[PDB]
RNA sequence: GCAAGACUAAAACUCAAAUGAAUUGACGGGGGCCCGCACAAGCGGUGGAGCAUGUGGUUUAAUUCGAUGCAACGCGAAGAACCUUACCUGGCCUUGACAUACUAGAAACUUUUCAGAGAUGGAUUGGUGCCUUCGGGAACCUAGAUACAGGUGCUGCAUGGCUGUCGUCAGCUCGUGUCGUGAGAUGUUGGGUUAAGUCCCGCAACGAGCGCAACCCUUUUCCUUACUUGCCAGCAUUUCGGAUGGGAACUUUAAGGAUACUGCCAGUGACAAACUGGAGGAAGGCGGGGACGACGUCAAGUCAUCAUGGCCCUUACGGCCAGGGCUACACACGUGCUACAAUGGUCGGUACAAAGGGUUGCUACACAGCGAUGUGAUGCUAAUCUCAAAAAGCCGAUCGUAGUCCGGAUUGGAGUCUGCAACUCGACUCCAUGAAGUCGGAAUCGCUAGUAAUCGCGGAUCAGAAUGCCGCGGUGAAUACGUUCCCG
């Protein structure tokens, strides 16, 4: 049947939330709405920079956004002017000023989101779906994941009848809560409608629990 | 037996249909009488607002006094055809079950 | 069930008479977990019956229970599409349970003002030998006697 | 969890607020300045009362 | 919801914000004992004569992201449909699944 | 040939197949082997009545749209007087209430009335701001023009995402080998065994993955840290109230640790797994609950959360407004609440909880009122003040089987509160009235222990509006011989 969100099931177990701040019951809604707005803005701005994660933090009367990027050059800017505009936009969005930080990704083919975007790009450009799937699986396994799983569903090839096709290699123990599983979803908009892409990547079992994560 | 017949938005239902369905169903299944206490028929059109050879789904589910409820489905191009197919299938199923249980 | 052997629970003895049998009887009388009212009813009935004749209430209760306990019952066996009520012996626990249930039900169907009064009347009737529980005992003997033929 | 109609199919979430209390007594001028100088990490709202 | 629905909600909020001060002053005058009876009656008439949209009772909570008028969940400000998604992505701080 | 009939033996026409052996499933009133409140043994219900709620039909101008056997019907809706609102009657606007692109003038804004049901329209006040290589620009309006906006309009049978069910059922599949002409087979089969494709023995199989179990939350015992606002064992003072000076013992609070592993003894089994009876321990053979949903099935549900391909409307299928409707009532169903009383009703006194909520709020306490409440006022951003009265229970009195001193529907007067406004159409209070009902057809449902039955308390939604939903604690059962017949 249906399945729980792989990230959703491990928030307090082996993963951490993507937002870390405290609010009183009254300002919580405002903070959450503005965080969603800034995430929506960043997703559109940095579409071509291969961004993987956004960490929004409110230390005290200020803001701190950490952007995980495979291409730090584009986000940083040739002379660093782009980051100034980014912080200006973030301060405009959030009442207190925001500071940006960059986390360089050196093994992009281990990140589920990046793989899903890569597959979706080819699928929108009309490459064969099970060509892109096998390419992504082989690249991730070469990278070194203990396992990868890819799912593509929709009107594949323009077919009148929609269908779903998946490929898996290695290990993906979803039922093991102590396992590092990265999950991602992406959408491809083709002339014949939408195609959905799901990616699972397994990076071995985490030891020591949340204390090892140092929560 | 009490009769509870329902349709969907596509099919269109009326009290005239209720009376006709009740009369026909009772006439066909009058033999069992006390053996059976409840009928519920349901009508749908699947791909509503389009057409096909079957394009309509009839169901009838009956509760026999004693044994557990038993259900039957049929697909046909018209409401009357769906009803007739479902009636025939119910008759066969009830005959088989009663012969089995003796 | 299809497996396991569930063990029996322990019923603590009653306060006044320290009798597990009387505690079990109170549990039969009890409704909706109102055990305090159950004890009130049972003890009122016991006082009422003690008033009639001067004897130990516990001894009177156990004597009447022995009077009302069953001997033999049939358990329906479905073979060849027929009832085949087959007489059989029953364990002491079942004997006691059916006796208590019959007493309480007969008291409930009696026609006095209060449950204590009608329970006391039922105990007196069972001691005498004419009551609804006595009639159910007689009926079960009669039917298991009619069907003695089968094993 | 269902878009349209399933009342029995739901997700139950919880959020917890943890509170801790500290007193410091016989404090000195260097202690108070050290406490003010100390940095604050996110996720922990700290209230100081004199 | 429709953009017309959202715009109606916004204009209602704007009107309430505009007229809150006068509404509160009139209610205080109405509830003031030392004030004269004629003054209280005039305050009541002005409060009844204020524009309808100035009344906060005419505002309906909406998701904000989608504008849905059901399942609002004040604390988060999001209707259930989007709240579940945001929570199970890991973007809502402190919220986890419950098992007790 | 007595007869029944036997032997010899066509054509017209009609179909695209009919067949033999063998392979995978499904199925069997075929067979063995297992499991489940599936039977059995029990406790309490629905189906009868009054009311609540949802649906179907009729009705209306409108009763807006979805959900339809188990798995639709207290379902989307975690809350329709206006608003919500998507519907109807009528009055209104047309680059539109909202985005980008072009041109020109104006700070944005701001005070009053007038017409009207309002949307709208016509008058009338005050200010002229923030930066400039000041000759021009940011904000926020007005006026014109063109691509365009706008759609809860259709298609869930064109889709993404999400969800139900078989079903926490124990199964479902791959690589290398082998076997067969092949579909395919083995492995995954046979013995024991487990809750379990769980485990041990054999075996053309050897190896892997997804499922089972474990890792995660909560409860039971104990240890360390922490002494607040929470606690009071030894001391003292007490307007005898942990109230006070005090203490860090105990309860508690909330992080981290220990413990339980068939660990040991006596038996059984192939000397295997494994299974019985014991000691110790708070707890003994998965201790009790919760999350966690395999490969797959039903063109299952959702274009009305949202996104999206394709069709459709464009002075209306778009937008603003005032009233009405979603609450209708010859009827038929589903899910509930309250009762039919003495295991009880009424009156007086009197004990014992746990979990949550409170600054646009919870409110000690005094007064006024029969009361719902009102006024004054106090402490609380809370282990501090508060919602707050726990109720079943126990003690005393009356009632003495009556449609009642049971029941509280319906109707007639009088009010409080929330709100611009309670007519349609709110919750609650007082006086008067006192309906059906005296235990409910065939049929059928839930439940194996702190469970069922019963008693009260809190919350999300929310101005107000729960018998619904999600939680919390108090009292506390009955019965399992057994799997023979009932089903999956
Ligand atoms: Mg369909
Ligand atoms: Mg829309
Ligand atoms: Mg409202
Ligand atoms: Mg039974
Ligand atoms: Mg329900
Ligand atoms: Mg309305
Ligand atoms: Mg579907
Ligand atoms: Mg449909
Ligand atoms: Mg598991
Ligand atoms: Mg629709
Ligand atoms: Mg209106
Ligand atoms: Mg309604
Ligand atoms: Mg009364
Ligand atoms: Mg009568
Ligand atoms: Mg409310």
């Amino acid at each position: 049947g249906q399945k729980v969100h792989p990230i959703g099931i491990r928030l307090g177990v082996v993963k951490r939330h993507n937002a870390n701040w405290y609010a009183n019951p009254k300002q919580y809604a405002e903070y959450l709405l503005k965080d969603l707005q800034v995430r929506e803005f960043l997703t559109k701005k940095l579409k071509n920079a291969m961004v993987s994660n956004i960490l929004i933090e409110r230390p005290s009367g200020a803001a701190k956004v950490t952007i995980s990027t495979a291409r730090p050059g584009i986000v940083i800017g040739k002379k660093g002017e782009d980051i100034e505009k980014l912080q200006r936009e973030l301060t405009n969005i959030m009442g207190v000023p925001a500071q940006v930080s960059i986390n360089e990704i050196d093994r992009p083919d281990l990140d589920a989101r990046l793989v899903a975007e890569a597959i979706a790009s080819q699928l929108e450009k009309r490459v064969m779906f099970r060509r892109a799937m096998k390419r992504a699986v082989q690249n991730t396994m070469r990278a070194g994941a203990k396992g990868i799983k890819v799912e593509v569903s929709g009107r594949l090839g323009g077919a009148e009848i929609a269908r779903t096709e998946w490929y898996r290699e290695g290990r993906v123990p979803l039922h093991t809560l102590r396992a590092d599983i990265d999950y991602a979803t992406m959408r491809a908009e083709t002339t014949y409608g939408t195609i959905g892409v799901k990616v699972w990547i397994f990076r071995g079992e985490i030891l020591g629990g949340m204390k090892q994560v140092m929560n | 037996m009490n009769i509870e017949i329902r349709t969907d938005k596509n099919i269109h239902n009326s009290e005239r249909l209720i009376t006709y369905v009740r009369a026909e169903l009772t006439q066909e299944f009058q033999r069992h009488s006390e053996r059976i206490t409840h009928f519920s028929v349901h009508f749908s059109d699947e791909n509503g607002d389009k057409g096909g050879d079957k394009d309509i789904h009839c169901m009838i589910e009956a509760r026999p006094s004693g044994l557990k409820p038993v259900a039957v489905h049929h697909k046909a191009g018209n409401i009357d055809a769906s009803i007739h197919g479902a009636i025939e299938k119910l008759k066969r199923s009830l005959e088989h079950t009663f012969e089995k249980k003796e | 069930p299809r497996r396991r052997v569930v063990a029996a629970r322990e019923i603590l003895p009653d306060p006044k008479f320290s009798s597990q049998t009387i505690a079990k009887f109170m549990n039969h009388v009890m409704q909706d977990g109102k055990k305090s009212i159950a004890e009130s009813i049972v003890y009122g009935a016991l006082e009422r019956v003690q008033e009639k004749n001067k004897v130990d209430p516990v001894e009177f209760f156990e004597t009447t229970l022995e009077k009302v306990r069953p001997m033999v019952e049939v358990k329906a066996r479905r073979v060849g599409g027929a009832t085949y009520q087959v007489p059989m012996e029953v364990r002491p626990s079942r004997r006691t349970a059916l006796a208590m249930r019959w007493l309480v039900d007969a008291a409930a169907k009696r026609s006095e003002k209060t449950m204590a009064l009608r329970l006391a009347g039922e105990l007196l009737d069972a001691a005498e030998g004419k009551g609804a529980a006595i009639k159910k005992r007689e009926d079960v003997h009669r039917m298991a006697e009619a069907n003695k033929a089968f094993s | 969890t269902s878009p349209h109609v399933n009342k029995d199919a739901r997700d139950q979430y919880e959020i917890r607020t943890y509170k801790r209390l500290i007193d410091i007594v016989q404090p000195t001028d260097k202690t108070v300045d050290a406490l003010m100088k100390l940095d604050l990490a996110a996720g922990v709202d700290v209230q100081i009362a004199l | 919801a429709k953009k017309g629905m959202i715009n109606r909600e916004l204009k209602r909020e704007k009107t309430v914000a505009k007229y809150a001060a006068k509404r509160a002053e009139l209610k205080a005058t109405i509830a003031n004992v030392n004030a004269s009876d004629e003054e209280r009656f005039e305050a009541m008439l002005k409060l009844q004569a204020l524009p309808r949209n100035a009344s906060p009772v005419r505002l309906r909570n909406r998701c904000g992201l989608t504008g849905r008028p059901h399942g609002y969940f004040r604390k988060f400000g999001l209707s259930r449909n989007k709240l579940r998604d945001t929570v199970m992505q890991g973007d809502v701080p402190g919220v986890v699944k419950a098992s007790w």
